């Protein structure tokens, strides 16, 4: 079946540098988008979404024309002390009444020092 | 290389059932979503259903009637169709899904397709009627009228395959009776009417019918 | 739910020139667009995905461009193989996948006036109890033509079907057949059966008539 894996538990980065938060899924099926969030609670912040919204400081590590891509690592540019926290890589299942959450990675601690 | 081979398509009544199978080869069938897309005669492509790994999706016109199933032990994709409607007549293609970056699921490899015919019509051999020639403008046009046959695969040849030039075999048209009609014509020099004899060879495999009509003026 | 509209539905281009057609979508802002090529007796094959990415093994002539709602597929030098129907497919928003109406790339040639022929129903078909009147349009370009059946100067509506030949590979012309079906009693009550044909290659419409006396 499929698992969403975040290998790095902690990572950090000086101000103005690029932090890499890596994520890899085992399989593409069930079909669904991969989203990155900061925090686990109800008021969590969407960090990256491929289809909609603009996330300027986020770049996809797997890069374009990566066919059948299963590497869902992200890169957050120009890091500030404000962007410190725990980031979760979550897999979603395609669903109407709005999509549904399926599996979430352990999480990667980001700091700033 | 990737190969998709369909099977299980034929002619059945409205409301009957039929099961399609698409055996995948040349790629890891277990790690990809598979799709069915149908194409009615003389019209464009229409998506039917999509399966991933227990997650299934269906078109609006199809939601309650069809169920997609896959077996990774056989590397086969199935689509069992129940309560078949007459409009569901189309060429059914099995296809493999592929994703770019983080956006997902276009169709890279398509199967050759299996033909399904939903009709109340009876299996019947065609009646072949001649179209007597008459010149218009030193060239004459002759032909054979193939009328009331089912299913749709009909073969026409002239002089047992000897004649090729000026031959026009039109696509089959479905009539109000539920049967197909077709005409095949040949343009020939007017002086060639007395010199040659013209025979049209109609073959209908489902009815096991072979007839040769000679076309000559009265 | 996202419907795709393709304009130049039919596109007539000369061999060796350039052909460009567009696909338009509603409610998709991104690049989740795919282009496909389908030949008459063959399954579709993917040319371009994600708007501008050309599939491996596809010639450099095929190129896709555009984002948001407007997209375009371009072929630098039209070849014999390229003449087929082309579909656009979006995968941006799908519980339901959606396809474009399709654009058929067609060979352009000089105008050719149709040759009209008249065929009365055969004697044996009359014995069967049905009368078929067939009128033939052969070797004409372009495809657009107007066929009108008149029986004793009375136009027939709803009792005729028409079939058209795919473009001939040798002369790039079309051929059309319109079959008029009447009952034997209906055929015998009337005298003259006419096939009126209107085409741009003709100065005025050509009428092919026969009297039921032979």
């Amino acid at each position: 079946e499929l698992q969403v894996i975040q290998p790095d538990k902690s990572v950090l980065v000086a101000a103005g540098e690029t932090a890499t938060l890596r994520c890899t899924a085992t399989s593409l099926i069930p079909v669904g988008p991969i989203q990155w969030f900061r925090g686990a609670g109800p008021g969590r912040e969407l960090i990256y979404n491929q289809k909609e919204g603009h996330f300027p400081r986020v770049t996809t590590v797997s890069d374009l024309t990566k066919r059948n891509n299963m590497d869902f690592s992200i890169r957050i540019g120009a890091i500030t002390p404000a962007d410190a926290g725990t980031y979760y890589c979550v897999k979603f299942r395609k669903g109407s009444p709005d999509d549904v959450e399926f599996k979430s990675g352990a999480g990667t601690e980001l700091s700033v020092r | 290389d990737v190969q998709l081979l369909e099977s299980g398509g034929g002619v059945v009544q409205p409301g009957g059932s039929l099961r399609l199978s698409c055996a995948a080869s040349g790629f890891s069938f277990s790690n990809f979503a598979m799709t069915w897309v149908r194409q009615a005669p003389g019209e464009g492509l229409e998506w039917v259903s999509t399966i991933g790994s227990g997650d299934t999706y269906y078109a609006d016109s199809v939601k309650g009637r069809f169920t997609i199933s896959r077996d990774n032990s056989k590397n086969t994709l199935y689509l069992q169709m129940n309560s078949l409607r007459a409009e569901d007549t189309a060429v059914y293609y099995c296809a493999k899904d592929s994703t770019v970056s983080w956006s997902g699921d276009f169709f890279d490899y398509w199967g050759q397709g299996t033909l399904v015919t939903v009709s109340s019509a009876s299996t019947k051999g065609p009646s072949v009627f001649p179209l007597a020639p008459s010149s218009k403008s030193g060239t004459a046009a002759l032909g054979c009228l193939v009328k009331d046959y089912f299913p749709e695969p009909v073969t026409v040849s002239w002089n047992s395959g000897a004649l090729t030039s000026g031959v026009h075999t039109f696509p089959a048209v479905l009539q109000s009776s539920g049967l197909y009609s077709l005409s095949s014509v040949v343009t020939v020099p007017s002086s060639s009417l007395g010199t040659q004899t013209y025979i049209c060879n109609v073959n209908h495999k489902p009815s096991n019918t072979k007839v040769d009509k000679k076309v000559e003026p009265k | 739910e996202i419907v795709l509209t393709q304009s130049p539905a039919t596109l007539s281009v000369s061999p060796g020139e350039r052909a460009t057609f567009s696909c338009r979508a509603s409610q998709n802002v991104k690049n989740d667009l795919a282009w496909y090529q389908q030949r008459p007796g063959q399954a579709p094959r993917l040319l371009i995905y994600a708007a501008r990415i050309r599939e491996t093994g596809i010639p450099e002539r095929f190129s896709g461009s555009g984002s948001g709602t407007e997209f375009t597929l371009t072929i630098t030098s039209l070849q014999s193989e390229d003449f087929a129907v082309y579909y656009c497919q979006q995968y941006y928003d799908w519980p339901p996948f959606t396809f474009g109406g399709g654009t058929k790339v067609e060979i352009k040639r000089t105008v050719a006036a149709p040759s009209v022929f008249i065929f009365p129903p055969s004697d044996e078909q009359l014995k069967s109890g049905t009368a078929s009147v067939v009128c033939l349009l052969n070797n004409f370009y372009p495809r657009e033509a107007k066929v009108q059946w008149k029986v004793d100067n009375a136009l027939q509506s709803g009792n005729s079907q028409e079939s058209v030949t795919e473009q001939d590979s040798k002369d790039s012309t079309y051929s059309l057949s319109s079959t008029l079906t009447l009952s034997k009693a209906d055929y015998e009550k009337h005298k003259v059966y006419a096939c009126e044909v209107t085409h741009q290659g003709l100065s005025s419409p050509v009428t092919k008539s026969f009297n039921r006396g032979e």
